[PDB]
């Protein structure tokens, strides 16, 4: 009652160059080895109707891959010895269904891989032998050193034959340093038809909305989350003609807007608590304030400022305290400059510990310039220009822990970012970039990135290395014309808009993905 | 016709040490950069006025700066001028300067209104920048000497607008976003400054330029015979005749207005005829496919009858002083209003001010005094209002005339509604300084003359350039020698 490809003694059935399983054996047989069989695969929920086998071994032969559930059938399984084969990869759940196994070896068949927990299942285990197989270290292995440090089981040592970078070194030596299974990326979840200059966000209601200007149209326009099936749609608009920036400011539950453009460009609205409608409320003169190229919104000690960028050199810098009913002029600064941006940042200067609000605009020919805040005369007294820079278009800012560090834009050159010190800024790295008109740093649930875009070529997104303390080349994001990058939060989503000036305009999905899984 | 021709602005561009130092201490970067600029400009102004701009000279300062620079570009802008006409001695249209220091300025340079061709009015002053927008600014300033003005009755009114809401455009503010082009008011601005005959030295095509030569880019270089505009343009006029910027043998000339298929136009036709009284009409010399260079009659003859005296090719006059000031429409005061004005040394009418004191005019000094006319608006054509305006009544023998006028600022010490120096008061008689003066005390040149006591023998016409035109039947640089038949 043995089959003739076997030899087979009372007890045991040996098998050598048998083309398909046989699912009959004697009562009486125990042990069953198949060497250099003809075997394709193993067979699915192979070995029923043979449960008497308490042991198992296949040498020399050859496998693309053992299917799951292959042993199932074999409650008196013990020993089975899986080695000196070749074989690619094999399912999780193949092992799956022997409680009984005590000793298993995968030995010598160079597998260079494991699926994750491919061990769970068998509780009776005691010796297992991976050796001799050449195996690529990475997160599998890395669920596989989680394992060998976790088993009772004893288990003999096995060696990273990759990376080259790691070679003849332990698997049960590894630690979780070197190893990032935690991956991030920016795929566009969606296209937008029209082009863009700057984008801004707000919270109203729990309900975020987001401005975006468009130049040429002159639109400034209001876009809310849907929340059925849509990923963003637009529910309202600003006609205003060569709109340029558009910032919202939400003062005591009251939503107000602020619209620049090149004629009659001064303009502050309101939104009616009724029917959702916007309604103009100031103009500021169109003498003093011609051609801004920017707006940045601060609130310093219980009292919210406004300022505007002046690019004419007729016009001059302004900022705009608000009493209950409007905004109304504060201050004046850079008279008969061209100003391209301005940016508001909170620094400690020494010897206070206390975080001093300062002011960094940028002219066209000029370095740029900071103001240090004095709080007696209600007005901005230090006027220091950084050194050794020039041709700065715009400066943005971030902070890394105590640490408050600022990213400058240059067209064509080396855009650097700087480390404020108790005096001055710092050198840290220099950045070159080609056609550059934003540098913008980021931070997504401490991830601080950097994007720098180009008009000509790919825009470069930058990393945080909290280890080497210096931004790293990240991702490539591809933008006809980018002047600007913003950040939306919506509830536990995370999005990045890029406005495109000389094309349409992109909306990037924040996604964190895993490899150990 | 004047405006059909594509004329031609010979400039020299002068680089203070500023500049110099502000390229890598470097004569070379300076130039090109210099040259840069000038080539955006000139681009800008083929397309929009159908006028090149040729720089035939370049002069940077290594040494030292020689004057005085101000934060203020008018100052600096006379000082400049200063400087050009003591010392430079080269030959040009305009004389621009190139400063590497910031001016404190709602403008962002300064050049003199109509003042092309002029020696002490010829030029201007531009403050550093990047290379679009210091192309801007020498736009702008060739725009002010050119005869092109930023402000209107018609764009304060909204008749004329620019029409790119994105940018602006040269005459306006510039901001990041630096304009392309002229507003249609601008050109038709131009044409009237042109019609009126001002920049007639514009019209000389250079052969020489500074840099070394290229074919077809519509300049005639040494080795070459021949040029036209672009090889593909070079099918309207010259592809008969130049090949490879060269002509064949049976064709003298390549393109102008003295050539018609490769053939010189006989001398004495007509290329351009006089465009008012002061200009003189050229006629072609034969020898050279462009008209001859312009020539306007010298400074002295009288236009428009006897109320006004030519300066450099074009007519002043108060009547034309009151359309040009405050717009078309107006139209010059009666004599009875000067007449009555002048007497009272009131607000409404007095001869200037020394100190916050009037002067009682003269009795020959009536014309030479506040500027009277009709029909005037609230705002002035050009510049800004100073003060407000003057109307005042007066009745003779029933008749009822409103003599108005008003105090329009340009530059600090030039103000409007003065008479323009160099008008007539009268017979043989000039103002100046708000004074009633011979002709004698101006010390005008002359030309040759055989026949004494006339201007080139009474046969021909004294030039700017103190050369005689003679009429017909008449020779010579006195035009004293007679033709063979009468
Ligand atoms: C033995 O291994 C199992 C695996 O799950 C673990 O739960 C248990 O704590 C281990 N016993 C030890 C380490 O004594
Ligand atoms: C806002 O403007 C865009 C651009 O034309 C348009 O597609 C959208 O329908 C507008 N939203 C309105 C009219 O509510
Ligand atoms: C001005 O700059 C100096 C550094 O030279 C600094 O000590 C001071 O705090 C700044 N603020 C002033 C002077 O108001
Ligand atoms: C034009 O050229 C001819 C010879 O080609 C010469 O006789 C004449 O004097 C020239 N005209 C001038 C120099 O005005
Ligand atoms: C006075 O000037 C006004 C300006 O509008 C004009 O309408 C009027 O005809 C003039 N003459 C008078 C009021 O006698
Ligand atoms: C006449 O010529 C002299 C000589 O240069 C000059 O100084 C003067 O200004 C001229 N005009 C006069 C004297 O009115
Ligand atoms: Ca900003
Ligand atoms: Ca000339
Ligand atoms: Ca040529
Ligand atoms: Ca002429």
């Amino acid at each position: 009652k043995c089959p003739a490809v076997c030899t087979c003694t009372k007890d045991n059935a040996l098998c050598e160059n048998a083309r398909s399983i046989p699912r009959t054996v004697p009562p009486d047989v125990i042990s069953l080895s198949f060497v250099r069989s003809g075997f394709t695969e193993i067979s699915e929920g192979s070995f029923l109707f043979t449960p008497s086998l308490q042991l198992l071994l296949f040498t020399s032969n050859s496998f693309d891959v053992i299917s799951d559930d292959a042993f199932i059938g074999l409650p008196h399984l013990e020993y089975l010895f899986i080695e000196n084969n070749n074989i690619k990869s094999i399912s999780r759940h193949t092992f799956r269904g022997l409680k009984s196994l005590i000793h298993l070896s995968l030995a010598n068949n160079n597998l260079q891989t494991l699926p994750k927990d491919i061990f769970k299942g068998l509780d009776s285990l005691t010796n297992v032998d991976l050796r001799g197989n050449s195996f690529n270290c990475d997160c599998k292995l890395k669920w596989l050193v989680e394992w060998l440090g976790h088993t009772n089981a004893t288990v003999e040592d096995i060696y990273c034959e990759g990376p080259p970078e790691y070679k003849k070194r332990k698997i049960n030596s590894l630690s979780s340093k070197d190893f990032d299974c935690i991956i991030t990326e920016f795929a566009k979840s969606q296209d937008l038809p029209y082009q863009s200059l700057s984008i801004d966000t707000f919270s109203y209601l729990n309900d975020e909305y987001v401005v975006i200007a468009q130049p040429f149209t002159g639109k400034c326009i209001f876009l809310e989350w849907d929340h059925v099936e849509k990923t963003f749609r637009n529910y309202d608009n600003i006609t205003g003609t060569s709109t340029v920036v558009c910032k919202p400011i939400v003062i005591e539950t009251q939503l107000y807007v602020i619209v620049a453009q090149l004629f009659g460009g001064s303009h502050i609205y309101k939104r009616d608590s009724f029917a959702n409608k916007f309604i103009k409320i100031q103009d500021i003169e169109i003498l003093k304030i011609r051609k801004p190229n920017d707006i940045e919104t601060f609130k310093i000690e219980n009292n919210w400022y406004f300022v505007v960028a002046d690019s004419s050199k007729a016009g001059f810098t302004t900022i705009y305290k608000w009493n209950g009913n409007g905004f109304y002029s504060h201050q004046s600064l850079h008279a008969w400059y061209r100003d391209t941006d301005v940016e508001y940042l909170e620094i400690v200067r020494t010897p206070q510990t206390l975080r001093t609000p300062h002011l960094i605009l940028s002219s066209s020919s000029q370095r740029p310039v900071i103001y240090q805040w004095n709080k007696a005369t209600q007005l901005f007294t230090n006027q220091t220009d950084i050194p050794n820079m020039e041709d700065v278009y715009a400066v943005k800012h971030f902070s890394v822990k105590g640490d408050v560090y600022i990213c400058l834009t240059r067209f064509i050159g080396d855009s650097k970012v700087m480390k404020w010190g108790g005096s001055s800024f710092q050198d840290i790295q220099r950045m070159p970039s080609r056609g550059s008109m934003v540098f913008q740093p980021l931070q997504i649930n401490n991830y601080q990135y950097a994007i720098l875009g180009s008009d000509y070529s790919f825009t470069q997104v930058y990393n945080w290395d909290a280890e080497k303390a210096k931004f790293v080349k990240f991702q490539e994001l591809n933008v006809q014309a980018p002047r600007s990058f913003t950040h939306v939060s919506i509830n536990k989503r995370n999005f990045l808009f890029a406005s495109s000036f000389k094309g349409n305009t992109q909306i990037y999905k924040h996604v964190i993905v895993d490899l150990s899984a | 016709n004047v405006e059909e021709e594509t004329k031609y602005i010979e400039l020299m561009i002068v680089n203070d040490h500023l500049m110099f130092k502000k390229h890598r201490l470097s004569v070379v970067h300076t130039n090109t950069y210099a040259k840069s600029v000038v080539n955006m400009a000139d681009l800008i102004y083929k397309d929009q006025l159908k006028t090149r701009i040729v720089l035939v000279a370049m002069e940077t300062w290594a040494t030292d700066n020689k004057f005085a620079i101000s934060e203020n570009p008018l100052i600096t802008l006379r000082e400049f001028m200063k400087y050009r006409r003591d010392f430079i001695k080269e030959k040009s249209d305009a004389v621009h300067l190139f400063s590497g220091s910031q001016f404190e300025s709602s403008r962002s340079g300064a050049a003199y209104i109509g003042g092309i061709c002029s020696l002490l009015k010829g030029g201007g002053v531009n403050e550093f920048g990047k290379t679009d927008l210091m192309a801007v600014t020498l736009a702008q300033s060739l725009a002010h000497n050119i005869g092109i003005i930023s402000d209107k009755r018609k764009l304060a009114s909204g008749e004329c607008k620019c029409e790119d809401t994105w940018s602006g455009c040269i005459m306006g503010d510039t901001g990041y976003y630096l304009p392309k082009k002229f507003t249609q008011c601008n050109i038709e601005e131009y044409h009237d400054f042109l019609n009126s005959g001002g920049g007639a030295c514009l019209f000389n095509k250079p052969s020489k330029l500074l840099d070394p030569p290229e074919c077809g880019n519509g300049f005639i270089e040494t080795g070459e015979e021949c040029d036209c505009g672009t090889p593909a343009e070079c099918v309207l006029e010259g592809a008969e005749c130049c090949k490879k910027c060269t002509l064949t043998q049976d064709s003298q000339c390549s393109d102008g207005l003295c050539c018609k298929k490769c053939k010189f136009q006989p001398m004495g036709t007509v290329c351009r005829e006089a465009v008012n009284d002061c200009d003189i009409r050229e006629t072609c010399s034969g020898n050279s496919s462009q008209c001859a260079p312009n020539i306007h009659k010298m400074d002295g003859y009288s236009c428009d009858g006897v109320q006004g005296i030519c300066f450099g090719g074009r007519c002043k006059t108060r009547d034309r002083q009151c359309k040009y000031i405050w717009g078309q429409k107006v139209t010059a005061s009666d004599k009875y209003c000067y007449e009555k004005l002048n007497i009272e040394g009131t607000e409404k009418g007095n001869c200037g001010k020394d100190k916050d004191t009037w002067i009682q005019c003269n009795k020959r000094d009536v014309l030479c005094g506040y500027l009277l006319c009709t029909n005037i608006g609230n705002i002035p054509r050009l510049g800004e209002l100073d003060g407000e305006i003057t109307s005042t009544l007066v009745v003779q023998q029933g008749r009822t005339l409103n003599c108005s006028g008003g105090h329009v600022k340009l530059e600090e010490d030039v103000d409007l509604g003065y008479v323009e120096d160099g008008t007539p008061c009268g017979p043989q008689m000039m103002c100046l300084e708000h004074r009633c003066l011979p002709v004698a005390s101006f010390n005008f040149s002359t030309c040759l003359s055989s026949k004494e006591g006339t201007i080139c023998s009474g046969n021909g016409v004294c030039s700017n350039e103190l050369k005689c035109v003679c009429n017909r039947h008449w020779i010579g640089s006195d035009c004293n020698t007679y033709f063979p038949h009468n």
